[PDB]
């Protein structure tokens, strides 16, 4: 009710010092459908859920590649993700072009905050209503990041975000001991990530066509997992 | 830069079994005036770089800057600039390639030729070569403008072909290097008795030797040389 009246734009804070745009853009996030990220030391693995409109249409995508070592999952706004990791793309491609370098994962998580923390102190525009997990292998080894419609980036060994997300969130804290040292063994680790977001379904089974898969590790380029890709993991 | 006015001569270097060496004389030429002695050439970045540069002096100072800028801006939320996410030889190359062929193609070049030496991460030798056109190639001994021409062919008797690389020893390649620049000395009018030289070693690092001088020199005989043909005393 009070709310109401300190949350018209991202430009006001409300009398507690909140930016209530920022936290209505956290929430477009459960509007999307779970996906999950984690790692070990030598791989880094995404599994998404997608969804189909009807038994007539195709699913939608969720994964995407942004460079040979580098790709993302998302949920929420699609349009958000689109902008976001074509903005990803420019800077690994900027990054190889101008210093024959591969974008660090963890400077691709400081540039995507920076550019999404303006849309949240701007009057014109809104924060970027969209969540990122974000894989890659660099020189420092194997990364997941999240990212948060704020703009901050956190460095995780798991996470889940989208719709029921907490029982694959609680699921790779509880693994965390096992699947953070499933090293050399890259099917090994995309089992205990499918099994995560097992934990996420309600009412709902993996299947060829719903489920999407990506990897990248030592030796291993940024690789995308659909249909028939996957059953050997169903 | 339409036209240069105070310039540094030949930059030369090698590869040999285990690194890269770089020297270049301390002089600033004006034209036929020479006219600044301690002029310094070689530019390390990091310990693992060495950027050495010929050409408009002012053009290589703007340079300088900008390599100490990138030092600066890799380090910024780097927690391993100092380790595997340092400069490596090969992003230094790639910027000044990139931004030599950016300004010649804006009719505004840097009027520069450029080496840059040092050892990659995996222990390989990097040693390669951009100028104000942006022309680049590599090569087991590379030398820039007078040095092309004389310091080439003697450094070539040492490394001629790749396989001679690991045959080659810090030693051997310096000495090599040192007699080149006695070489340019005694033929190049825009030389300098004095010079730097540099050594990046995948396991010493960088060894940076300021204020050589060009000795053993061979003048002797010039007593012996009077008149130009019929001249007899």
């Amino acid at each position: 009710m009070f709310r109401n009246n300190y949350d018209g734009d991202t430009v006001t804070f409300s009398p507690t010092g909140r930016l209530f745009q920022v936290e209505y853009a956290l929430e477009a996030i459960k509007q999307g459908s779970v996906t999950v990220g984690l790692r070990s030391n030598t791989h880094a693995v995404l599994v998404a859920l997608k969804r189909n409109a009807d038994e007539l249409s195709s699913y939608q995508k969720k994964i995407i590649k942004c460079d040979e070592h580098m790709g993302l999952s998302l949920a929420g706004l699609a349009p958000d993700a689109r902008v976001l990791s074509n903005y990803l793309r420019q800077q690994c491609n900027y990054s190889s072009l101008v210093f024959n370098r591969k974008l660090a994962v963890e400077r691709a998580g400081h540039l995507l905050c920076d550019k999404a923390q303006k849309n949240t102190q701007s009057y014109g525009g809104r924060p970027y209503g969209v969540g990122l997990l974000i894989i890659g292998y660099d020189k420092s080894g194997a990364h997941l990041l999240e990212f948060q419609p704020s703009g901050n980036v956190t460095e995780l060994y798991g996470t889940a975000i989208g719709a029921r997300s907490q029982g694959a969130k609680t699921y790779l804290e509880r693994t965390l001991d096992t699947f953070i040292k499933i090293d050399g063994n890259p099917d090994e680790l995309i089992k205990a990530g499918v099994e995560a977001i097992s934990q996420s379904l309600r009412d709902e089974s993996l299947t060829v066509d719903n489920l999407s898969i990506a990897i990248v590790g030592k030796d291993t380029p940024f690789t995308i997992y659909d249909g028939e890709a996957v059953a050997k993991y169903i | 830069t339409q036209q240069p006015i105070v310039t540094g001569t030949s930059v030369i270097s090698m590869k040999y079994d285990n690194g890269v060496i770089i020297a270049a004389d301390n002089l600033g030429s004006y034209g036929s005036l020479l006219r600044f002695n301690g002029v310094e050439r070689l530019i390390p970045v990091g310990d693992n770089t060495v950027v050495g540069i010929s050409g408009d002096i002012s053009d290589m100072q703007h340079i300088e800057r900008l390599l100490k800028d990138l030092v600066t801006e890799n380090a910024y939320d780097n927690p391993l600039a100092d380790a595997e996410e340092a400069l490596e030889p090969s992003y230094i190359f790639e910027y000044l390639a990139t931004v030599m062929y950016q300004r010649r193609s804006k009719m505004n070049p840097l009027w520069n030729a450029i080496i840059v030496a040092g050892v990659q991460s995996n222990g390989d030798q990097f040693l390669r070569y951009v100028n104000l056109l942006g022309v680049t190639y590599s090569s087991p001994t590379l030398a820039t403008g007078f040095g092309a021409h004389m310091a080439n062919p003697l450094l070539r008797k040492v490394v001629d072909r790749e396989s001679d690389i690991p045959k080659t020893t810090v030693q051997v390649a310096e000495e090599a290097i040192v007699n080149a620049m006695r070489v340019l000395y005694y033929r190049d009018a825009r030389s300098s008795r004095n010079f730097s030289l540099a050594i990046i070693d995948k396991n010493t690092g960088l060894t940076f030797k300021k204020n050589l001088q060009v000795e053993n020199m061979k003048w002797d005989f010039a007593k012996d040389i009077k008149g130009y043909g019929t001249q007899k005393i």
